[PDB]
């Protein structure tokens, strides 16, 4: 009776009775049919379809309503440690304006429940949402105010567990930017605020960061850091946008320890970049890929202030964009309308490899694929979750497509050398 | 973007004198196209800011 | 509590359950999913088979995971799962 | 004429099992190429394990059917069903 | 037994086992410490075996281990030097679990042993033969320290200071083979000891007979070994047959054969006419089956090598030791002329021999200063895949070109 409630109401009781259930949904997970026929007898008919875009195969869609709504995916990141695990940062419940404006969810690729295994409840919106790469079961983001908030994956308390400082001198502009940096000896919890402030944090300390730098550059105008990236082993070198459609690497040590280049190409504010992150058989560290509001993806090079080359297939303002992690000549990209467009250079350059807008448009805002790559999230604000696997005759890259993908790089430069030389010729006098 | 595939691969046939007829010759799919952008364009602008 | 309340609504989430016991070892349960008189019966049921399973687990192993046991069986997937305060059991269908 | 041989090295180099071995109809290990007081010992209770979940079955019903009691044991989890006529183990990690 | 097997044979019950089988099938189907499997976990000193029981004044006698109990390593310690008081022939044994500096038996003996060995064709026994030369058997079933079964050397047994002797055979036929200081080819019997299985004083050269300073059988070679002299001819060792003896006294060497084992490695390439070899003379030189000439050498320390022999698992990788106090190992598909690893014994200890791990995850070290270390193996290089044993006989059949190539160079490049 009034004991039962009390035990069900035990803290260590209540933790062992989610302990079990979460077993249970492992073993209702693992709970397959005794009626099976693996022998394929079914999939002839998928296979009848295989040769006519087999490379896209949605997963499964990680929606719910105890969180999901009016709550976009405000960002994305996969577990490290638990590669089968998926974040998923929500947008300020506006419909939920009783619940609060923060709540994390996480989409799961370890199971296929829509229940989370890990959530992250708190008071603000989560902006940034960066997962622990040096840690196992530690979970922070960045706040609409900015003050980054601490969380655990294996807790079972989806309250804010530590806060960062949330002051003038703390990250009073919101927390555009934040991911899990440093080596594992010498960490480094980076973070970007909307003005600027480079909040490199401690794990350790949520009150002074490790090193916290207002950014400006251009005779110290304002950065407002749109476009977010960073160099693999190069802690210093990191990659910066503007909401007024500027480039520029960014410093972390140095007398300029700052905005390093300055790069503008575009025509919207900087939407979705991400590093080239397929790494093979060539270093091509000197070359990334902006989007911007401008219906159009620019393309990046480290010497290059003028864009690499550019995708401006869109049909809308792009919202997202990646490059993949293992495969160099395709790159995915994001919109507004869903628009889908990981595109393979190697394979499809003029058209995407594969460009899918979202029918009815969906809100395809933050995204992160798998560790490997082979199948990337992707959701409307909604809660439309699609998590498309990748054909790997377009997945798998070839051995020699770092050393082609070289000689692609050299085509366009020759190829951009010819517009560059009609470009110069085509000045009247 | 199937016409401008096209334009692509027909700019550097400058050198061959038929880019003027061929164009005379494709100004009418030049203009159906450009009456679909301006039909998308317009849609929107239709979409209310 | 109410966390394990909605556990179990979402374990019995599933339609067509015949029936989920969240139970305890003195013979009534901390949340069934029957009618009383039934759920009481089951739940004395469920307490004894709790204590039977506890004792036949300490002789195959009395350093096992002391959580649960399911039996699926062909007439009922009863998801045994007795904790060491409150107990559960969930005597469901074997598709889920 | 190799069936039986063919199941027991299916349901023996199964993900997660740890073995499976043909015990009698009373449950006393049979099949064992390997140390028998251990393999008979986890047969014993094994048994005993059965005759409390078939006690349990009778406390639902006596004359019910089962497909598997897929017991939650950390040494070895069995989603196993014992009878009267062998006993053949199904023991095997949900894991795997 | 039987009833066992009619019960697994029940046509009810074997249907029932089937279909149940199928249905189950269906339904069941710190963090820095990981960043050193190639730096550090590779080769990790662990366990440093010291009981100064016997580590007060004594040696090594060899290295042994068990393959029937792959947790149990033999630590052979030799006679106490310092100690005559202390007896000159006792056994260890070093757990790879259990954390006990301990053996699980203690063979003891009269006399200073040489060379001994684990048996896993007769689990409940060892064997050892004595610096002297008398060869003796002991088990760690029964409770009498000394061993058992002493086959006595004499004029008419191994005279000669026995150095070399392995279990030929397995349970299945077990012919113990020994070799005295003179290579008494000595096969003994699984169960006999006041008989050997066989016993050959080979010779070559004319019969001119020499000290085998190394042996080394192939995988299977009932009727192959290797003779390696402290001449430095190494006698090709056919081991059975009316054919069996010392036959080809091949010269890759410079000193007595320090170090030597068969191309133990398994993979997609064979090694059949592989052969690895080191002198006395600080010289390590892998020989060829065929060409007795050695295929490649290395010769790094101005002192002579504690052991050398080829990997069991990697063709590129292989186990050696040197006397200069530094670990000998070297990946040779990644690094020929320098080691993968040189590392340094602890104060550059004497060192006497090695035994590497079974499944390759580790390797003793030789130690005569009592520290019986062992190095943790880790599986960047020594973990040999068969295209990685494909790449190594690649890399094999680039070395036979880069030596044909050598001598090309060295015929038009000799300046007179």
């Amino acid at each position: 009776e009034e004991e039962k409630q009390q035990i069900l109401h035990s803290e260590e009781f209540l933790s062992f009775f989610d302990h079990s259930t979460r077993i249970v949904e492992r073993a209702l997970s693992e709970q397959i049919n005794i009626f099976f026929d693996y022998s394929g007898r079914d999939l002839e008919d998928k296979e009848g379809e295989i040769q006519a875009g087999a490379k896209l195969s949605l997963n499964r869609q990680f929606f719910d309503e105890r969180w999901s709504k009016h709550r976009v995916v405000s960002c994305l990141d996969w577990s490290s440690q638990y590669p089968e695990l998926l974040v998923a940062s929500y947008n300020n419940n506006e419909d939920a304006p009783h619940e609060p404006d923060g709540v994390a969810l996480v989409w799961n690729m370890k199971y296929k429940k829509t229940t989370p295994e890990y959530v992250f409840h708190c008071q603000s919106a989560v902006m940034s949402a960066t997962f622990a790469k040096f840690h196992p079961n530690l979970v922070v983001g960045g706040t609409y105010s900015g003050q980054i908030v601490l969380w655990d994956n294996r807790s079972n308390k989806r309250t804010p567990v530590q806060r960062t400082p949330l002051s003038a001198a703390a990250h009073t502009h919101p927390v555009y930017c934040v991911n899990v940096v440093g080596t594992q000896n010498a960490h480094n919890l980076i973070s970007i605020s909307t003005d600027g402030k480079i909040c490199s944090w401690s794990l350790d300390m949520l009150s002074h960061p490790q090193d916290s730098m207002e950014l400006v550059h251009k005779q110290s105008k304002a950065v407002a850091v749109t476009s977010m990236s960073f160099p693999v082993g190069d802690v210093n070198n990191f990659v910066v946008g503007s909401e007024e459609g500027s480039v520029y690497t960014a410093c972390r040590h140095g007398s300029k320890a700052g905005i390093s280049e300055m790069f503008e190409g575009h025509q919207g504010p900087i939407t979705g970049i991400h590093c080239h992150a397929a790494v093979g058989a060539v270093d091509f560290s000197h070359l990334f890929v902006t989007s911007s509001f401008d219906w159009t993806v620019k393309l990046w090079s480290t010497k290059n202030n003028k864009p690499l080359y550019s995708f401006e297939d869109n049909a809308g303002y792009v919202y997202d964009v990646m490059w993949s992690p293992t495969h160099p000549a395709l790159f995915a990209c994001v919109d507004g309308m869903g628009r889908l467009d990981l595109w393979n250079l190697n394979n499809d350059t003029e058209v995407p490899t594969a460009s899918i807008s979202v029918e009815g448009n969906p809100a395809l805002n933050r995204v992160r694929w798998t560790h490997s790559g082979r199948e990337i999230a992707v959701g409307d604000s909604e809660g439309q979750i699609v998590i498309y696997d990748v054909g790997e005759q377009i997945a798998v890259p070839r051995n020699d497509e770092w050393a082609r993908f070289g000689r692609t790089l050299a085509e366009i430069n020759a190829n951009r050398a010819d517009a560059e030389e009609e470009a110069a010729t085509r000045i009247p006098a | 973007n199937e016409m401008f595939r096209i334009f692509s691969r027909f700019n550097a046939l400058f050198v061959r004198p038929h880019i003027r007829g061929a164009i005379r010759e494709y100004q009418t799919q030049l203009i159906q196209r450009v009456k679909d952008d301006i039909e998308s364009l317009h849609d929107k602008f239709k979409v209310q800011y | 509590m109410a966390e394990v309340e909605e556990t179990l609504k979402r374990l019995q989430s599933q339609k067509g359950v015949q029936g989920i016991i969240v139970v305890n070892t003195e013979g009534i349960p901390i949340k069934s999913t029957m009618d009383n008189p039934t759920t009481t019966q089951y739940a004395s049921l469920m307490h004894s088979f709790i204590l039977k399973a506890r004792s036949t687990v300490r002789d195959i192993d009395p350093q096992n995971d002391l959580t649960f046991l399911r039996i699926r069986s062909k007439k009922n997937e009863i998801m045994v799962a007795p904790d060491k305060d409150y107990f559960l059991i969930v005597i469901q269908n074997p598709t889920e």
